[PDB]
């Protein structure tokens, strides 16, 4: 079922500082101790 | 899109070819799927010729205290040779040096 609930609602797009975020693990191997 | 034109009065060329291709990858993520080989025992504090999952080596097993996460088998040194594996039935961490 097809509903057009109104509009897009203004323009909400604020910004942010992602500081050090975004981080996940390259490969699927362990590693400790190490500045890989 | 084109249309393939296949008669059997084609020759050697022009005849369908079936094609298969395996994507696979290997080694730097636990194994999943092999061959008929069958499992040995397992044996500790001497050096003997290991071999988990395709992986081939030679050195002495002790049950090393690093922390595998679900997603990793293999552990590694600096000069990227294998330190640390679980095994594939036993989901402890085994030391190896050889
Ligand atoms: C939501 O909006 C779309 C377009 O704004 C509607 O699509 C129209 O549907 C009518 C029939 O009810 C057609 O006569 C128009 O040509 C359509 N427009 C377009 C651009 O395709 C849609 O019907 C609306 N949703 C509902 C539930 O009515
Ligand atoms: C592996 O599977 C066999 C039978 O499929 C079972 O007997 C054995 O206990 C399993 N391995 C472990 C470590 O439990």
């Amino acid at each position: 079922q097809c509903v057009n609930f109104t509009t897009r609602t203004q323009l909400p797009p604020a910004y942010t500082n992602s500081f050090t975020r975004g981080v996940y693990y390259p490969d699927k191997v362990f590693r400790s101790s190490v500045l890989h | 899109l084109q249309s393939y034109g296949f008669q059997p009065t084609y020759g050697v060329g022009y005849q369908p070819y079936r094609v298969v291709v395996l994507s696979f990858e290997l080694l730097h993520a636990p194994a999943t799927v092999c061959g008929p080989k069958k499992s040995t025992n397992l044996v500790k504090n001497k050096c003997v010729n290991f071999n988990f999952n395709g992986l081939t080596g030679t050195g002495v097993l002790t049950e090393s205290n690093k922390k595998f996460l679900p997603f990793q088998q293999f552990g590694r040194d600096i000069a990227d040779t294998t330190d640390a594996v679980r095994d594939p039935q036993t989901l402890e961490i085994l030391d190896i040096t050889p």
